[PDB]
């Protein structure tokens, strides 16, 4: 067996049931960040192009799936008790499910202790909390000026809308 | 015979109140609405049922 | 005849503002009068059409017999 | 052990548990669920989730909802206060007259009794009805089916029986209704209240009613099953009674099963059903029997869809039978009653021997003409008073009365028909064909047989049907 | 607030895979983005399945979804009894705001066995065939079957109609609520329909619940259970309501639709199985309660039309189960000019008695048979041909009968009415007489009881039954009259 | 907004447009697609994905390929310039005059008409058949359908329908040519062209021709119906006219539409069908009626699938049908014309009241007496006549005559015919059958009533001979 945990993100479920392993894996041992920001510099030494398709290559043949990150980034030791879980999503030809691991992962990892929101006629109000609308009043404290009414807006919409509803 | 004379009369004077009352309505609010949006104080106004949300949401 | 007060001064003097004007109820609007002259003429057709400002009175008859 | 309702998809209850995955079939209970919520791990989905079904209905459940484990099955108040009550699935009443304070609970499942617990060979139940006995000479402690629609007051038939007989018994019933309406179950529960049969001075008035009607949902519908079967289980055994199981409707049970079987992962079989509805029945029917600790005379009002038989299910449940009612719908519409389809209405149990030749004989001649009759039947539905020989003649006229003496009128629906109803008790009646066969007087009319008490009764009818 | 709000994780069909509300309320009505609601009615973890209620052309992702972290109610009121709504209460007749903004969850649990009681009350629809071979009770569910147009709805128009003179009579034991749940018919059909409930306005007790053929799926589907507690409240408020789900067949239609696009099942027939449920859930909260519910009803007159007289199909077989009876209505007949067009062979009441009069039961009793007799010489011998000499006689009987218990197309009656024609037939006075005069005879005939034996009737109708007055007068009067009508 | 083309399986254009996700009908036009390659949106699939469909040829299409977004949803030209002109589903010709211009555009897809100004009851348009107008008294604006299998001298008689109808007509028609071939629009330009009704001078012709023919993907095909509707609806509510609206066929729609919908992801119900099939139903049909805007009496041919009936897909359409039109191909065989099946065609206005119960009781008698005489066939299928009744007999020959009398030779079609055909007023009618009824002939000979019109020839066809 092992045990459930989950640190904010959380999915459940395609790529979520597998992020929820390595979350009670990682978290266990705490190498959880350690790993995090492993896993982040690899989002995007992964996800190049001098590869588009030499570090993600499925096939062309198999091969890389043989070993192409069991070998080209067990070629690096970033990812080194949980490059065998890359190994295995390079086998199991997941590879390019990855972004949504690493974005449930890291969206998972800052926010992995935190709080996003976004109320009405906000919407970069999307931060990392513990406490709420008390930051989302700080918020309204970067200035009140420049808020709830733009980005998105109570123009047509909330108020403007809603008079025009009643009919 | 007679009533249903009377009875349109009626009938389009309430047919039309409503037809001016749709005019009026996609009129009125098409002309004064645009312009309100002068007031950043329409989000001074989001700011304080925002502070009344902020606040008065415990 | 509803709330809120500055959506509603945007809009409740604007029920009336139409009002508030009567030659035109600020706009009567040519659309509105056009449609309306469409819509009172078919209106008109889609009644009776014995005119509707005119009584009509009685008639009579007489019925069969041998 | 705690889930969470993670997903609820109909009354499939997602739960994922923690940890903590206690077994299938256990009862769960969920928590800050409004009623108690019982649900029965169906699966260990893997994962600690199970899916698990609601017995009762969602309405409003929060995503995430609390649930904590009952732990093991559904243990319900059973014990002698379920006589005279009517308990639904969970095992607490919904007659609505305080609670069914056991002492036993029980968890509802059961099952079947060993080879050795078999009574090999069993012994005729008579019912005092003519054409019942005969061509199905019921056994005591069997399983009786009564594939039957509803119409002919099919329920009015099978409560007919319990009528006469559940009232004349010396044991105990157990009345599972199984979708079945709460309203007949209405007009019944203050007629068996009337009867005393339900006393409300006897919790043991002689009969525990359990009720798992239609408007539950499959979830209790099922389970309302074991309920009752639990139950019986419990007067039989522990009780050592002579226990009637009465069932309406087993196969709104099974039904409730096929309805299921696509939610429950279980392919819709042929006609849609559960694929696993044999055993579904059958580890269950083999719970209820006669063994050597009583007998539990299983009752099984049928319901088979527009009756049809050749479906799957009763095939099946010609397995687990003992004895059939198939009752035909022609013989009812005949406003033949009883409406049995005769030649497909027995108790495999006859014999010269064991039901007396005298009888068997009677009916292997009975079966026969019928068969017989009956093709020259063929020629009159659409030939009738003559395009035939008169020889033929008279076993055609006999057959006209013997017909009208298979039916047996009611001793309860009276109230529709104005017919008192007999019963007849055996003697009187094989006698009584046999005087037919024998060919009595028959310058008569045909109806001089028609519902009537035995033959006799047919032949008291008969002057006065001369005026 | 956007918190236990959501974004639409995937729209299209209507279909909406709902991104958040994750702590919603299983069967919330959600709450749109475009107002809107949709039920949440599938929680899967990683989305709520959200059927959407009505048009999603509107709809884009991502939208917002709102709680309306409520699970649906309805309206609820007596001032439905003259409204054409739709079942959100929404007047579509453009008789405006309903009355009935009292609300109620549309679905109430079915009541106990107890708190049930059996029926015993007759009722009536004015339809001679019907009230005599088919005597209404009430607190019902028993299937109406027979297919469409052909004045289907005359059927049930003369019944309602009828219960207006009952609406015009008092207690909830002759003024009856009549609730038109109308499934799937469209703006036209209704438009006419209504139009002539309105007319007769025997629409004054009565809600019509109008889901034209235009409407979406779950909201037809919905309809039936809007009035469901509609019509619970009725029944348990004393009231007794009638309800007319015209139909359920469609609405199945709608369900499984509903549900496939969903993926939930197509189960036998392509419909998912617990359609039945569905209704039997449905339709046990139609009852005749016992007193303490104020003894109300809700009598369910449940519909089905059905495609080629197909029965054995699995939503009606499953009807059948449920109902007590099904009331066939035969086509043949139809054609012939036998509107209505019966076969009452395949129209039964287990019921029976308990749904009527004994004035009624006294003439009619025998008539059943009179037909059944006569109907059976037709049959042993599969023609209308006879077998005897006494039956040649009786056939003319039967015959009689037979002109008697059709009804008018677009005309109801009442009881000691139905019941004066029917003692001429029954106690025979006519069959000295041809029997398509016999119906003439009635015209006549009637509007001379009409006339006269309003007197009389005022007997009969007093007695429900009738009496040695109405007896003694009858037999003469039918003789008499009789004797007038012709000579 | 621009979509990449992500996926083409056929026209079922699996969109990406990353530049937002316009409505679920959002209009779209492919780029790269000179050739004028309208998608529509279906889905909002997620992924800014949606589900489209192209209506039309998926020649070169890159997947990557830029499409953009229309803006709308699907929007035609609508206006008188259309009568005479045969249209495309895409508001373009198909008349070859050049384009179809008009004043303003509709977008296709719309509501239904609220129920108040829909007038809620019509009258009884008569069609000059006998057949028709007797025992199915279709109503003017209703919406007829016109149930008859493939061919079967419906659209014969459909032709006919519109030679004895849209001329005499005071308000306008439209042909909406949904699933028609190329070739009888051609045949029907042709006599329209004759019939200079479709006079063009006039392309505000009696009849304006909207065509989304058998050929076009079903998208186009599913889609002319919503076309032909904005445009009618436009005549008939705007133009205040009496359409007719020529359907022919509908049938041809619903196919559109099923044969989308595996390929919509979607189980397509029943045999392939749609579940929404019923919806489509709605939301075209509640869009046509009669309001108090004008009718648009709105004839659907409707191809009865194997003419299979009970076929959920009709088994549906009898409810929208104020006028279900049903031929009888078993009649049709006889050689009949007029070929009907009437003991399922119905008029719900075919209640006594309404058209004169007269008219209509005459017909009872017969529609008894056909009927009863219906009953007889299995019996007489084997036993034909010799120890049955009399009286039946002499139905059974009455009938033999009434069966006769409702065949009526086509005017039209004395191309088909070689006959020239026949038109009946009402008095020949009622009276026609009622004299039957009668029973003046009974000597008379019994075919001889065999495509006539007026009992009085028919009387006279008996005569010739004796």
């Amino acid at each position: 067996f092992a045990k459930l945990v989950r640190p904010p993100v959380q999915i459940y479920g395609i790529e979520g049931r597998y992020a929820t392993a390595l979350y009670s894996a990682a978290s266990k041992q705490n190498k959880l960040e350690q790993v995090e920001k492993e896993l982040l510099r690899v989002g995007q030494i992964l996800k190049e192009p001098k590869m588009a398709a030499s570090l993600l290559n499925p096939y062309v043949k198999r091969s890389v799936k043989v070993k192409s990150l069991s070998d080209m980034t067990a070629k690096e030791k970033f990812s080194p008790l949980t490059s065998n879980l890359i190994n295995l999503l390079a086998e199991n030809g997941r590879l390019t499910n990855t972004p949504a691991v690493i974005s449930a992962f890291s969206t998972m990892m800052s926010v992995h202790r935190g709080e996003v929101p976004c109320t009405v006629t906000t919407a970069s109000a999307l931060d990392e909390t513990t406490l709420t609308e008390l930051k989302t009043v700080l918020k309204s404290f970067l200035s009140k000026g420049q808020v709830l009414k733009l980005e998105v807006k109570i123009d047509p919409s909330i108020m403007g809308g809603m008079i025009v509803r009643i009919g | 015979e007679v009533k249903n004379r009377l009875d349109y009369h009626i009938s389009v004077q309430n047919m039309m109140r409503q037809k001016e009352q749709e005019h009026m309505i996609n009129w009125v609010e098409k002309r004064v609405v645009q312009s309100i949006s002068a007031q950043q104080e329409k989000e001074t106004i989001a700011k304080c049922i925002a502070d009344l949300k902020l606040l008065s949401k415990k | 005849l509803d709330p809120v007060q500055k959506l509603f001064v945007d809009k409740i003097r604007e029920y009336r503002t139409k009002r508030q004007t009567s030659g035109g109820p600020v706009d009567a609007g040519p659309e509105y009068q056009q449609d309306l002259d469409r819509e009172l003429f078919k209106l008109k057709q889609m009644y009776g059409k014995a005119d509707m400002n005119t009584f009509p009175n009685f008639t009579f008859e007489d019925p069969k017999f041998e | 052990t705690t889930g969470r309702i993670v997903a609820v998809i109909g009354a499939v209850v997602d739960v994922q548990f923690d940890e903590g995955l206690p077994p299938i079939l256990n009862a769960l209970e969920v928590q800050g669920r409004e009623t108690r919520l019982v649900l029965e791990v169906a699966q260990h989905l893997g994962e600690s989730t199970v899916r698990t079904i609601a017995m009762d209905g969602t309405e409003g459940l929060v995503r995430g909802q609390k649930v904590l484990d009952s732990g093991a099955p559904i243990r319900i108040p059973v014990g002698p206060e379920t006589l005279g009550r009517i308990m639904n699935v969970i095992g607490e009443p919904i007659d609505e007259r305080g609670p069914i304070k056991t002492k036993q609970f029980a968890a509802i499942h059961a099952e079947a009794p060993e080879f050795v617990e078999m009574s090999v060979e069993q012994e005729i139940l008579v019912t005092g009805i003519k054409v019942v006995d005969l061509l199905a000479p019921y056994a005591k402690g069997g399983k009786i089916g009564l594939f039957g629609g509803a119409g002919v007051g099919k329920t009015v038939l099978i409560m007919e029986l319990i009528n006469n007989v559940a009232k004349a018994h010396g044991g105990y019933s157990v009345f599972a209704g199984v979708g079945e309406r709460t309203r007949e179950g209405n007009d019944l529960y203050h007629e068996m209240i009337e009867s005393g049969v339900i006393n409300l001075k006897d919790a043991t008035s002689k009969v525990a009613l359990v009720y798992g009607q239609m408007n539950e949902p499959p979830g209790a519908r099922a389970r309302v099953a074991l309920t009752g079967l639990t139950v019986a289980e419990y007067f039989r055994d522990q009780e050592g009674q002579d226990v009637l199981l009465f069932i309406d409707n087993i196969f709104r049970f099974t039904q409730a099963g096929s309805e299921v079987s696509a939610l429950l992962g279980r392919i819709p079989s042929a006609v849609g059903y559960q694929p696993t509805l044999a055993t579904d029945m059958g580890t269950m029917q083999e719970r209820i029997t006669t063994t050597k600790k009583g007998s539990i005379t299983s009752v099984q009002a049928i319901y088979v869809p527009a009756d049809d038989l050749t479906d799957p299910a009763p095939a099946t449940t010609f397995a687990h039978l003992d004895a059939t009612t198939v009752l035909s719908r022609a013989i009812a519409e005949l406003g033949i009653y009883p409406a049995v389809d005769p030649l497909d209405s027995t108790s495999r149990i006859m014999d010269p021997n064991i039901v007396g030749s005298e009888h068997y004989d009677v009916a292997r001649g009975v079966q026969k003409i019928l068969q017989d009759y009956k093709s020259l039947q063929d020629i009159i539905a659409i030939l009738g008073m003559d395009e035939l020989s008169e020889e033929d003649k008279l076993t055609v006229s006999r057959a006209r009365k013997i017909q009208r003496f298979l039916s047996q009128p009611f001793q309860v629906a009276e109230v529709f028909t104005g017919h008192l109803g007999k019963l007849v008790p055996l003697k009187e009646t094989i006698k009584g064909f046999q005087q037919i066969l024998a060919g009595e007087y028959d310058h008569l009319p045909e109806q001089a047989f028609y519902m009537v008490g035995p033959i006799e009764e047919a032949v008291a009818k008969a002057d006065k049907l001369a005026e | 607030d956007l918190e236990e709000t959501g974004r639409v994780l995937s729209i299209g069909d209507g279909i909406a895979r709902v991104h958040g509300l994750r702590n919603v309320q299983a069967e919330e009505m959600v709450e749109f983005s475009s107002g809107l609601k949709g039920m949440s009615l599938n929680l899967e973890p990683d989305n709520v399945g959200v059927v959407v209620f009505g048009n999603d052309k509107l709809i884009k992702e991502g939208d917002i979804v709102k709680r309306t972290g409520a699970i649906v109610d309805v309206p609820v009121g007596e001032e439905l009894l003259g409204r054409v709504v739709d079942a959100l209460g929404n007047a579509i007749d453009g008789k405006g705001p309903i009355g009935s903004k009292a609300r109620r969850r549309v679905g109430l649990k079915a009541p106990g066995i107890i708190p049930r009681i059996s029926v015993r009350e007759p009722m009536q629809t004015g339809i001679k065939a019907v009230d005599s071979l088919v005597p209404i009770g009430r607190g019902q569910r028993e299937l109406i079957i027979g297919d469409r147009q052909t004045g289907k709805t005359s059927i049930a128009i003369d019944t309602i109609i009828n219960q207006k003179r009952f609406n015009d009579g008092t207690d909830e034991k002759k003024k009856l609520y009549c609730i038109y749940v109308a499934i799937g018919q469209k703006r036209s059909t209704v438009a006419q329909l209504v139009k002539r409930l309105t007319d007769a306005d025997a629409m004054k007790y009565t809600i019509v619940v109008s889901a034209t053929a235009s409407d979406a799926a779950p909201l037809q589907y919905l309809a039936p259970y809007s009035g469901c507690s509609m019509g619970e409240y009725f029944r348990d408020n004393g009231k007794h309501a009638l309800i007319i789900y015209d139909d359920l067949s469609k609405q199945a239609v709608a369900y499984r639709q509903m549900s496939l696009l969903l993926r939930r099942p197509p189960g036998r027939e392509a419909y998912p199985g617990d359609v039945f449920y569905l209704h039997s859930r449905l339709l046990e909260r139609a009852a005749k309660m016992n007193d303490a519910f104020g003894g109300g009803s809700l009598t369910a007159l449940p519909v089905i039309e059905t495609q080629a007289g197909d029965v054995s199909a699995y939503i009606p077989t499953n009807v059948i189960s449920i109902t007590d009876g099904q009331i066939f209505l035969e086509t043949e007949l139809f054609y012939k000019g036998i509107r209505p067009a019966i076969n009452v062979g395949l129209s039964v009441s287990r019921v029976g008695s308990a749904a009527q009069t004994r004035a009624m039961k006294q003439v009619a009793g025998t008539m059943k048979l009179e037909l059944a007799q006569y109907r059976e010489v037709a049959a042993f011998a599969q023609f209308g041909s006879d077998l005897d000499a006494a039956t040649q006689q009786l056939l003319s009987r039967g015959v009689r009968l037979t002109e008697l218990l059709k009804q008018g197309q677009y005309s109801p009656m009442a009881i000691e009415e139905q019941v004066a024609v029917i003692y001429a037939g029954v106690r025979g006075y006519l069959d000295k007489l041809e029997p398509s005069k016999i119906t003439k005879f009635e015209n006549a005939f009637l509007s001379h009881v009409i006339s006269q034996h309003q007197a009389l009737l005022g007997k009969i109708r007093t007695d429900g039954k009738i009496s040695e007055e109405s007896d003694a007068k009858l037999k003469e009067i039918v003789t008499n009259f009789l004797a007038g009508f012709e000579a």
